[PDB]
């Protein structure tokens, strides 16, 4: 398995497992799961009441010093009753490491804003408001950032269609760009691509 | 493994101070910048005489689309719809049926050239080298629907540019 | 030797780094004594803070102290001491050594779905 | 603002400018919801017209209770001297 | 390249650099537009024996993430990695 | 059924917030008609505000009306601070859109939509 297979990094796996145990036992009030991927990425899956205490820990603790917020992300997964999965990618420049801090919310429960921990989040979770509808409590200026000004709907929710519900055109009667319900001259062609055969037996879920 | 841009302490002896003051009062670096601009003034410019002189292209160039033929006149496209499956912008629209000699051929091969991203995934998905993205880049139209090519237009682009397309494929097929 | 700059913008050079680190480490330990003993934050932070404080008390030099504290410049070691102090003062209020406040739903971290 | 009668006449004038209230059934003790047949937002814009006329701001906790013109003239009386 | 040596000398004086040694316009030093045909090599899996796909299957060695902690003594405090080594100043050109 | 609130502990605080948002929109309509130099009246714009408030008037959840007040405050901030153009204000008035068939018989005549 030398030439075409990715080489496995066992040292980083052991070190991130040790630090995941470390964070899970320093903060048992909020840490729900700790996992390390096969390509050596640590994920701390927490309760959403511990957004500020965990992120303040990793930013300020002398064994963590995750001073940089690389990226802040939501994921819509509609089969969960807490469908939105808020993802904090963090970078420690002191220990040259990356961690992932994951939590959850539904449409109505607010997540506490992490602008007091990382100012970088000021736009990111603002975008999570615009793209997913996750409200962030105590954000300084929470509003839309990417959509049009009269835009109804949170587009990166997976029940939002690819083309939207409206489309613009100029109308010369009213001398104005107007919004109408979207009619495509060619419909987007949905391709059902998934093979009916199991691809990865290591990921087989136990049946009902 | 790192270096410090701009961490120089200027020398404070009277020689260097008077050098910096002659720079300040006599505008020496401004004359240096005028000298470099004057130096490009007397260079031959890089300007080619378009449309009589053309920008250099490679045989890999991805321009206008063309449906090709065999060296018998039979069209290469056997309607397999791999190009429209791989097409990242869904520009390719294909409908097919068996024609009068029972051959698997298309009745619709449309490419919306205003959806097309010109990435050439269709010509590398194509198993029989039917669709290619040829060398024409000068095909600007005056109307939007003139950039909505059907099978007739694409077969005519193949018949138009085939003498060039075949030689470009002859140059680059051993890299593919 | 009086280092001219730290190289980091806005991180000013400390005239007496050893005394400032002793003050900050004993202040971290004084704040950290108000945490319950079985809490892992207290045990781990006492461990690393006593290690750093013994390294500071064992080395009179500033350069060698930087190369064996292994946290970069001495002023960002001071900055990390201030950050750990602020953190421990917040960890008293948060009380995160408590049990888990709520279990997740049953398939909340199941991937793929 | 000097006397209660002028405040009452001016309250009734602001209420009869309001087009949804029938000016015959408009009285001093008429109720907005069940007698005049009004939505709550109708009562809210009535209170905003009272703020337009009388030159002061009425908060929310003491505009929800203003359900008749007599309560309006009493509230305007209580935030002034009369 | 066709500049007269008077203009070439004025140009090199004004720029302060020997510009003819490094011209920004291209001439016969570039590659031919017609090349010989390549013979590209094959990778390591182009073999007729001892080349089972299960012995080089990268996608099927990926595992689900190992759950280190789940909610269903004097052990050393750890960090996510060792502390980063201090960068060394360049021997090439430190500007120092 | 114990959920974390957004702003309102119950529906009465929620109705207070709905009411203050309606007051702010009602005050804003003449300024919006003026500085966007619209072709509507102030009364017609206040009718559109009342229509958009009555559109959501069936909600009984405090968190949903808290998000409705939050989104109304956001649209109000986009209107006061002139971030919307004239077109975004006039998108509430679906004017170039032809009126849809409402009864059964005309929807039968035009096509297949129920
Ligand atoms: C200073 C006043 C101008 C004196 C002439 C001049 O400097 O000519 C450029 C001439 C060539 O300069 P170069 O940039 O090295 O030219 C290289 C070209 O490849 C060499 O030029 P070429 O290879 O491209 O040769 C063809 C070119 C030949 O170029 C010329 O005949 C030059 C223009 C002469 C007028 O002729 C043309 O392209 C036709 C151009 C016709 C119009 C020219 C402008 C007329 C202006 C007055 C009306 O300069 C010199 O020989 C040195 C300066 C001489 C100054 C004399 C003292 C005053
Ligand atoms: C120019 C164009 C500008 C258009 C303005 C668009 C504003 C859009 C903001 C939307 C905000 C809302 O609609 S939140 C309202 C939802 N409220 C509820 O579901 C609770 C029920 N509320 C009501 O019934 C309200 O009428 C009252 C006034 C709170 C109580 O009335 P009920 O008593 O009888
Ligand atoms: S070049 Fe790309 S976008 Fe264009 S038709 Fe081919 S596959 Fe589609
Ligand atoms: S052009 Fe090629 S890929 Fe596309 S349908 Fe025809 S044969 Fe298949």
């Amino acid at each position: 398995t030398r030439p075409t297979v990715r080489p496995r990094n066992d040292v980083a796996h052991k070190q991130l497992s040790a630090f995941g145990e470390y964070v899970a036992e320093i903060l048992p009030k909020y840490v729900q799961q700790v996992q390390v991927s096969c390509f050596s990425e640590l994920e701390i899956c927490i309760h959403p009441d511990g957004v500020i205490p965990v992120l303040t820990f990793l930013r300020d603790h002398s064994n963590a010093q995750f001073k940089s917020l690389a990226d802040l992300t939501a994921v819509d997964i509609p089969t969960r009753q807490n469908r939105f999965e808020i993802v904090y990618n963090l970078l420690s420049l002191r220990f040259n490491s990356r961690i992932r801090v994951k939590t959850y919310t539904d449409e109505l429960t607010p997540v506490e804003s992490s602008v007091s921990v990382y100012k970088a989040a000021n736009w990111y979770e603002r975008e999570i408001w615009d793209m997913f509808g996750v409200f962030f409590a105590n954000h300084p200026d929470l509003r839309r950032i990417l959509t049009d000004y009269g835009f109804e709907g949170h587009p990166f929710r997976k029940d939002f269609p690819l083309s939207g519900y409206v489309e613009l055109r100029y109308d010369d009667e009213v001398k104005r760009v107007v919004a109408e319900p979207v009619e495509l001259a060619q419909e987007f062609r949905k391709f059902d691509l998934n093979s009916p055969w199991e691809a990865f037996p290591a990921y087989r879920q136990p049946p009902e | 493994t790192y270096k410090y841009v701009n961490l120089r302490e200027p020398s404070m002896d009277m020689k260097s101070v008077t050098d910096r003051a002659a720079q300040t009062l006599l505008w020496t670096e401004l004359i240096r910048g005028l000298g470099m601009t004057l130096s490009y003034l007397f260079r031959e410019p890089a300007t080619i005489n378009y449309p009589f002189e053309k920008g250099p292209l490679s045989p890999r160039f991805r321009g206008e689309h063309a449906l090709r033929r065999y060296p018998s006149g039979e069209e290469r496209c056997i309607a397999c719809k791999l190009c429209e499956a791989v097409c990242p912008a869904q520009a390719i629209t294909i409908e097919a049926e068996p024609r009068a000699d029972g051959s698997r051929r298309t009745t619709r091969y449309d490419i919306d050239m205003t959806k097309c991203i010109y990435c050439g995934f269709c010509q590398e998905a194509c198993p029989v080298d039917a669709i290619v993205e040829g060398p024409n880049f000068e095909f600007s139209t005056e109307t939007h629907e003139e950039l909505l090519y059907n099978k007739e237009k694409l077969l005519n682009n193949g018949d138009k540019w085939e003498a060039e397309i075949a030689a470009n494929i002859q140059a680059d097929y051993l890299y593919r | 030797l009086l280092k001219k700059t730290t190289g980091l913008v806005g991180l000013a050079v400390c005239e007496t780094p050893h005394e400032r680190l002793k003050i900050l480490y004993t202040k971290i330990l004084d704040v950290l004594g108000h945490i319950p003993k079985n809490a892992a934050y207290r045990k781990y932070t006492e461990q690393i803070t006593n290690e750093k404080l013994s390294i500071v008390k064992a080395e009179p030099d500033v350069k060698k102290l930087e190369e064996q504290l292994q946290g970069g410049q001495i002023e960002e070691v001071i900055l990390q001491a201030e950050n750990e102090l602020s953190l421990a003062r917040k960890m008293i209020q948060w009380k995160p050594w408590e049990p888990l406040v709520e279990e997740p739903p049953a398939s909340q971290w199941k991937w793929p779905i | 603002p000097l006397t209660l009668e002028g405040i009452k006449d001016r309250v009734l004038y602001v209420l009869k400018l309001y087009d949804k209230i029938d000016p015959e059934k408009l009285s001093v003790n008429s109720h907005f919801m069940k007698d005049l047949g009004l939505d709550s937002l109708d009562q809210v814009e009535i209170i905003m017209a009272m703020e337009d006329e009388f030159g002061f701001e009425i908060p929310d906790i003491d505009a929800e209770k203003l359900m008749c013109p007599q309560e309006i003239v009493d509230y305007i009386a209580d935030k002034k001297d009369v | 390249a066709s500049a007269t040596r008077l203009i070439q000398g004025l140009r090199n004086w004004a720029s302060g650099r020997d510009l003819q040694a490094k011209l920004q316009l291209r001439y016969q030093e570039i590659s031919k537009r017609t090349q010989p045909p390549p013979k590209l090599p094959v990778g390591p899996s182009h073999r007729l024996s001892n080349n089972y796909y299960c012995a080089r299957d990268g996608r099927r060695e990926a595992m689900p993430p190992s759950i280190v902690m789940s909610s269903q003594s004097e052990k050393k405090a750890v960090s996510p990695a060792p502390p980063i080594k201090r960068w060394e100043l360049s021997q090439d050109e430190p500007y120092l | 059924t114990s959920v974390k609130p957004i702003f309102s502990r119950d529906m009465n605080e929620a109705k207070r917030r709905v009411r203050e948002l309606y007051r702010a929109w009602y005050r804003e309509v003449p300024n919006t008609v003026h500085l966007f130099q619209l072709d509507i009246s102030v009364k017609q714009g206040r009718d559109k505000v009342r229509e958009m408030f009555k559109k959501n008037a069936h909600v009984t959840d405090p968190r949903v009306v808290d998000l409705l007040v939050i989104k109304g405050k956001m649209e109000l901030e986009e209107t006061i601070n002139v971030w919307k153009q004239r077109t975004h204000v006039m998108r509430f008035f679906h004017e170039t859109e032809a009126p849809r068939p409402k009864d059964f018989l005309s929807k039968f005549y035009v096509g297949h939509d129920p």
